[PDB]
């Protein structure tokens, strides 16, 4: 609803920094001893 | 300027040439994905060596 | 100005909408059962109503 | 049950329409081979030298 609850308290929006994560698999080709 | 109403009509009559005739269409398509393709044909599955 | 070996005259008849279908390499309902233009087809074709 | 005689008769009927009307067609088959060409044209032969 339209309501903020009265125990948010206030803070900045702190951050980080990712160093290597957001990997996936891009495709199903299989391949092997290769940097595709 | 060009924009009438697109939508029209077929003239699917009985006095119409064959090219006028209605054709019931079906398009079926296959394609070969880089995902596993599971959908195949009534294949009998053999043996392997 | 030109010779050749021989000529078959290939006389017949046909529908209005079907002269489409007579053609080098063309499908259709007469084409593929009746008359099969070949694709290599060098000759002329004559038609008249 | 689907097993009707597919030789059918044309319908050169003076009601029906232009695409079904007779189309007299004459399709010439003109080729070239090793045979010695006896169709020619109007072409007035000449002696050798």
């Amino acid at each position: 609803q339209c309501v903020n609850l009265t125990t948010r308290t206030q803070l900045p929006p702190a951050y980080t920094n990712s160093f290597t994560r957001g990997v996936y698999y891009p495709d199903k080709v299989f391949r092997s001893s290769v940097l595709h | 300027f060009n924009c009438y109403f697109p939508l029209q009509s077929y003239g699917f009559q009985p006095t119409n040439g064959v090219g006028y005739q209605p054709y019931r269409v079906v398009v079926l398509s296959f394609e070969l994905l880089h995902a596993p393709a599971t959908v195949c044909g009534p294949k009998k599955s053999t043996n392997l060596v | 100005d030109l010779c050749f070996t021989n000529v078959y005259a290939d006389s017949f008849v046909i529908r209005g909408d079907e002269v489409r279908q007579i053609a080098p390499g063309q499908t259709g309902k007469i084409a593929d059962y009746n008359y099969k233009l070949p694709d290599d087809f060098t000759g002329c074709v004559i038609a008249w109503n």
